[PDB]
């Protein structure tokens, strides 16, 4: 049976661009440009695959013929945003696609459906958290993680559960993200740590509550997938099965000194002195006497400093940083000021949402760890 | 541009 | 004397980063990447050279030291427009310049002010018109220049004056655009005609009162090889083209076998539609006839599509083909709700020229050319 | 892909 149907172009377009937005851009064969479209009873459903990450969403439709078919993706993402607001009629007849809409009428070829792999099939849900707050934590550890697919160890975000409590970390071997959070268990025995492709959490998050399928008990991660679901939508990616390092060690215990800033107020700092620094290698940080003066550069291009008010106790410390990384930390506390936990000036720099020593660390639930660059 | 203490990783 | 002075950021930041913008990203030398600030009487000037455009604006300024100063033009843009909305104190302190802002300080060198190049003198002045009306016809014809100097008599904006009138054009071989406007000449005598290059003066036309542009007066309108422009206590020079723009006006089309109107948005949005199947983007075929415009691309291998939209037509249907990103780019130059199209055939130049939404077309032809502020002159191409 | 009959030029 040939798929017939009918349904709000606005809805057909958003399903469709969902599910191509993630289509290689690389295809490491043709069949992997399509998009599959499936009509029954249950509706329309768009899904994709590369063997890697699948993407699947349901939406109503008026099926007037059930069936499948595999039609070139992006064209028909690009087709679907472009068509008049109108209805539109989708009929397949054999080897060829009537897509009708409005005055407008085009005719696409098929894809040889019998080519396109078969979506996996979702393990068992895991748990459930609010979308906000996914999508909120992935951003603030996804930031760390490495983006080169030679060291894939570093390429995931490290996802611990115990039960209701769930532990998030990435890093690039130059910062350390860390975020904990409270999620709604489905499952009691759930004792695990998985490894997620960072830019594929990363992209699900930026896109209601939302369900992780990563199996229940002790099979949770064992069968190689996260599941993804909330809103209709529906998407997988493998795991890695790189071992993540053993990032704990890092997160120091004690502190020589400690201070808080102004996150835009810094921010704005760093970019402004970081203009003379060359290449934007380094931004130097002078902390004393609550005042931090930030400088860069040399007499070759220029130099730079600009004095904020910091509160500051402890050793007082010159410490110099990647603007970039430094930026990228400062951006991810999503608080109003920032506190600095320091040892020495060649040891990592502890940033966390905000007598004379030493400091003991503080309990929180994000972390960013920054290595310093050598003065 | 050390990296961080990671043992192993660096 | 060293140079020393105050003045408000946001004044300092726009007027060096108005003078930057022509500085080359990658100068031979240091002295090339380099702006002039010079402080007398009152008022600070900033001044920078390129081979193409030199540049030149005075601002307002509390002036403590007179003096003359060269340092990174791009980079003072970058720093005046990120400090501190503080005023700004810069002084010079022997080989380098101390810049002050709020809590901000910096520290910059200096270079040779004997070493940078002289700016060439703005020609004797010859018209007026208002800012608006020049950065908008610049910006009609400019898309239809080329951008290959290997080709360089396409690579300008040709300026034609004849006492009040000029005339604007640009083409690339395959579209031809022709804006004429009037303006205020400030001499009699003026007939002339030069050759500016496209893509200096197409992106100097982005706010102001009038434009005065100096080419010189009367009998020597183009003779010192620069085109001067200036308002508001800026100036620049740009230098000519030395080619030879070719004879376009007898392309442009005296009767039509055929003429149509179309809503632009409407046209250019089906034209975007359509050509999503269209290979390399090279064709969309234009089938008019019947108070409709049927709209199609594409092939049996990719796909095909079609639209039909409603056109206002009179005259001798026909089919013909264009490049869809040199039809829309026509539309958008047009700067009115609907075009007018005057056809002879297929294999020949389509002219559009801009029309209201309260004009409206007719017998069945031929039909005369419509006078017109504004020509698109597209060439089609081949049907499948 | 022909040009506008300009002369020269095509």
């Amino acid at each position: 049976t040939d798929l017939k149907f009918r349904l709000v172009r606005e809805s057909f377009a958003d399903a469709v661009s969902w599910v191509a937005k993630n289509l290689p851009t690389r295809p490491a064969v043709p069949v992997l440009s399509g998009v599959l479209l499936t009509g029954s009873d249950e509706g329309l459903t768009i899904s994709g695959f590369d063997y890697e990450v699948s993407a699947e969403v349901r939406v109503p439709a008026e099926i007037a013929s059930p069936g499948t078919v595999l039609v070139s993706g992006r064209l028909l993402s690009d087709i679907t945003r472009a068509l008049p607001n109108k209805p539109v009629d989708f009929y397949v007849d054999g080897n060829r696609v009537a897509l009708t809409c409005g005055n407008a009428r085009f005719s696409l070829p098929t894809m040889a459906v019998e080519d396109y792999p078969t979506l996996p099939t979702l393990p068992e849900d895991t748990g459930t958290l609010p979308a906000e707050l996914f999508s909120e934590a992935i951003g603030q550890v996804a930031i760390a993680a490495g983006r080169d697919d030679t060291l894939p160890m570093l390429t995931g975000i490290r996802v611990e559960i115990s039960g209701e409590k769930v532990v998030l970390a990435a890093t690039d071997r130059f910062r350390l993200a860390v975020r904990e959070l409270t999620w709604n268990a489905l499952s009691p025995d759930i004792e695990a740590a998985v490894l997620v492709p960072a830019k594929t959490l990363g992209e699900a998050a930026k896109a209601s509550e939302v369900r992780l399928s990563l199996g229940a008990g002790m099979g949770v991660g064992k069968d190689g997938l996260l599941g993804i679901s909330g809103d209709g939508k529906r998407s997988t990616t493998r795991l890695l099965d790189a071992e993540f390092p053993k990032f704990r060690q890092l997160l120091p215990a004690e502190h020589t000194a400690v201070a808080s800033a102004d996150v835009a107020e810094l921010t704005e700092a760093i970019k402004l002195v970081a203009l003379v620094a060359d290449r934007g290698a380094q931004v130097r940080m002078e902390f004393a006497d609550g005042m931090l003066r930030l400088s860069a550069g040399a007499d070759d291009v220029g130099r730079a400093e600009e004095d904020i008010a910091v509160e500051f106790a402890g050793q007082p410390l010159t410490i110099a940083f990647n603007p970039t990384y430094l930026i990228d930390g400062l951006a991810s506390l999503h608080s109003e000021r920032v506190s600095f936990g320091f040892t020495t000036p060649g040891k990592p720099a502890l940033l966390r949402p905000a007598d004379q020593g030493p400091f003991a660390a503080v309990p929180t639930d994000y972390v960013y760890l920054l290595m310093p660059v050598r003065l | 541009v050390p990296t961080l203490p990671l043992v192993p990783x660096g």
